[PDB]
C-alpha cells in the first residue's frame, strides 16, 4: 500500500507491431491531488523517433493532457525512455463504451497511430469524498431501489479495520461501521472529478471468503466499474 | 478531430 | 444533399515528398466516393498513381483502380472522385472509422490515415417502421443504451427532422410531453446494422438529449459525433 492509492502495473497499450517499433506501455497514477498517464515509450526500429505528440478523443470523464509531450532527445533504436504525463478533467466529454475507454492518438515523424486503454475509475476518486453521515443516510433512503447494484468481492480476507484502510488510501471513506451477528456492516462515500457521489455499504461474513457490495448512485451506470476498483484495491 | 490520421495534428 | 466535411489534408507534402492529398467523404445517389484533391508541390513530374485500404471496420475498398493518365506537374493540382463500396475484406479499427490507406506514384509508396464520417454509411432504406421501432426499443438491455448532449443547438424540431432525413436518418414518430418534443428516429449502416434513437427537445433548453440504442453499441459514439455535425451544419 501506497500514498496515492493503488497503481496497477504497466500494461502494453500500443504494441511495436502496430506502430512500426515504437511500443508504448502505460499505467495510471493519481498523487498528491495531480492525475498522470505514466508510460514507457520504446523504440524497436532501425531508426531514430522524433517529433512526439499526444491527444486524447473526447472521453466520460473529460479527461485530456495538461501539457504537450516534451521528448527533447531523439529515442534512438532499443532506447526506453520513462514519460509522466500530467491530466486533468476540464477537457470535452463524450460518453464512451466501456464508460472508462479513453482513445488516443501519438504521433512521432514516421506516421500517427491509436489504440485505447482502460482508465482504472480510483485515479478520479477525489480527496473530498467523505460524506456527512446525515446526509448519507437520507440519500441513501431517497436514491430508488431501482439504481441499487450488488456485487461480491471474493476470495478476500482482510479484516474491517484493514479493508477500511486501504480502500481510505483511494480515497473510500468509511463513515459509520455496525457490526450484527458476526457481520461488519460498513458504510462508505466516494465522489468521482465529475462530482459524481457514490453511496456504498459494505457487509463481511464469517467462514464467508466474500463481502457484499451494495452500491447506490444516481448514476449507476458508474456502479459496475466502481465495483472493479473495490476488487482490485482489495486483492492487491 | 480524432481518427482523421496527420489532420489530427 | 446531406453532410460533407470540408476538406482535411490527409497527407501533407513534407510527410510524402512533395505530394498533397487533401479529401473527404460523400454519399450521392445511392454511391459513396472518396473526393480528394492530389497537389503536386515536388519539382519533378508524377505518374503512376495507385490507390490501396488496408481492411477496415466497414469492408470499405475502391470500386476502381484510381487511373489518373495525364501527367500531374509541379505545381498543379487534380480533383479526383474514387467510387468506393463496402463488399471489401473486414477488419475492426480503432478507433472504429478510421481508415488506413497506401498512395502510391512514380517517386514512392506513401501509408496515411483518415476518418470516414458515419454518415456516409447511411443507406436510403433506413425507416423503421414503429411497431418494430417500440418492440426493438424495449428489448434491446438498457446498458445498450448510450446518451449524448447535442449543445448549443438554435434548431426546431422541424429543422432537425428535416437536416437529418437529408442523411438519411429518419423521423418515424415525433411525440409531445408536457412541452418536451420527444423524435423518434432510425437509421442503418450499409453492414445492416439499424440503430435507433430518441431526441429530447425541451423548450427553454437549447441542449438537446440523444438517446441511442444499437445492438452494436460501440457506434453510439460515432453515430452521435456526425448526428452533432449535421446539426451545426
Amino acid at each position: 500500500m501506497a500514498p496515492g492509492g493503488y497503481v496497477a502495473p504497466k500494461a502494453v497499450w500500443l504494441p511495436a507491431v502496430k506502430a512500426k517499433g515504437l511500443e508504448i506501455s502505460g499505467t495510471f497514477t493519481h498523487r498528491q491531488g495531480h492525475i498522470y498517464m505514466e508510460m514507457n515509450f520504446t523504440n524497436k526500429a532501425l531508426q531514430h523517433m522524433t517529433d512526439f505528440a499526444i491527444q486524447f478523443n473526447k472521453n466520460s470523464f473529460g479527461v485530456i493532457p495538461s501539457t504537450p509531450l516534451a521528448i527533447h532527445t531523439p529515442l534512438m533504436p532499443n532506447q526506453s525512455i520513462d514519460v509522466s504525463l500530467p491530466l486533468n478533467t476540464l477537457g470535452p466529454v463524450m460518453k464512451m463504451e466501456p464508460l472508462n475507454n479513453l482513445q488516443v492518438a501519438v504521433k512521432n515523424n514516421i506516421d500517427v497511430f491509436y489504440f485505447s486503454c482502460l482508465i482504472p475509475l480510483n485515479v478520479l476518486f477525489v480527496e473530498d469524498g467523505k460524506m456527512e453521515r446525515q446526509v448519507f443516510l437520507a440519500t441513501w433512503k431517497d436514491i430508488p431501489n431501482e439504481n441499487e447494484l450488488q456485487f461480491q468481492i471474493k476470495e478476500c480476507h482482510l479484516n474491517a479495520d484493514t479493508v477500511s484502510s486501504k480502500l481510505q488510501n483511494n480515497n473510500v471513506y468509511t463513515i459509520a461501521k455496525r457490526n450484527v451477528e458476526g457481520q461488519d456492516m460498513l458504510y462508505q462515500s466516494l465522489k468521482l472529478t465529475n462530482g459524481i457521489w457514490i453511496l456504498a455499504e459494505l457487509r463481511i461474513q464469517p467462514g464467508n471468503p466474500n463481502y457484499t457490495l451494495s452500491l447506490k448512485c444516481r448514476a449507476p451506470e458508474v456502479s459496475q466499474y466502481i465495483y472493479q476498483v473495490y476488487d482490485s484495491i482489495l486483492k492487491n | 478531430s480524432f481518427g482523421d490520421g496527420f489532420a489530427d495534428f
